[PDB]
């Protein structure tokens, strides 16, 4: 109660981000970089959308 | 039976996948090159295969 | 789906489902080296290259990087040998609109190519 209304979702985005961290420490333990991986794993119809909220 | 594209949500029918085929960090022979990029008078000693030209 | 049908089912069916999956855009780079090595296994690598081809299609940068170095390992190694001329294009395509650090890398892999089969000069 004495901590932010928000803090437990802050806390659940924090560890969202961590989890995030993790996949990113796991393609590290596997030898490839995560930013490689995701590139791998993103499907292009994500960055469609983003282009058109640019637009 | 044999898997390779999902990620299963049980680990016993995680272990069934196909061990994917791990990339190559091609920068790592691009280095090669990168130690042919010192910046040096290449002419290091009087060597007439750099000084006069090959067929 | 895709796993249970190449497990399971006949080469035919799997690889509708990657037809599919292609066509409502689904497939990431990932399921496209799964598929073309898939294709491998069934031994019709210029339908492997047409999927390699396909992927880069629908795909833009970072990440059609990473589906050439993998779509070029594959074709030097066999067909590289057989017909070069076609290779030489395709890094003319590989190269158009390239971010510099995955630029690099392709000119000199082009360059070396041109060492190891083509003119000097080029």
């Amino acid at each position: 109660l004495k901590l932010p209304a928000n803090w437990e979702a802050k806390k659940a985005r924090l560890e969202w981000e961590l989890k995030e961290e993790e996949k990113k420490k796991e393609c590290a333990a596997r030898g490839e970089d995560y930013e490689k991986v995701k590139l791998l794993e993103i499907s292009a119809e994500d960055a469609e959308r983003w282009e058109r909220k640019k637009k | 039976l044999r898997l390779r594209n999902y990620v299963p949500e049980d680990e016993d029918l995680k272990k069934r996948r196909v061990p994917q085929a791990k990339p190559v960090a091609v920068e790592e022979k691009v280095k090669e090159q990168l130690e042919a990029a010192k910046p040096e008078p290449v002419i290091e000693e009087v060597d007439l295969a750099n000084l006069a030209p090959r067929k | 789906l895709a796993d249970l049908e190449e497990s399971l089912g006949t080469f035919q069916s799997t690889k509708a489902v990657y037809d599919r999956i292609l066509d409502l855009r689904i497939a990431t780079p990932q399921i496209v080296i799964n598929y073309a090595m898939f294709l491998e296994e069934h031994k019709y690598f210029e339908e492997s290259f047409k999927a390699y081809e396909r992927g880069i299609s629908l795909f833009k940068w970072p990440n059609v990087s990473d589906i050439w170095s993998t779509y070029l390992t594959k074709f030097i190694a066999r067909y590289g040998g057989r017909k070069l001329e076609r290779a030489r294009d395709l890094f003319e395509q590989a190269l158009d609109g390239c971010p510099p650090k995955y630029a690099k890398t392709l000119y000199l892999l082009y360059a070396q190519l041109e060492e190891e089969w083509g003119l000097a000069r080029h």
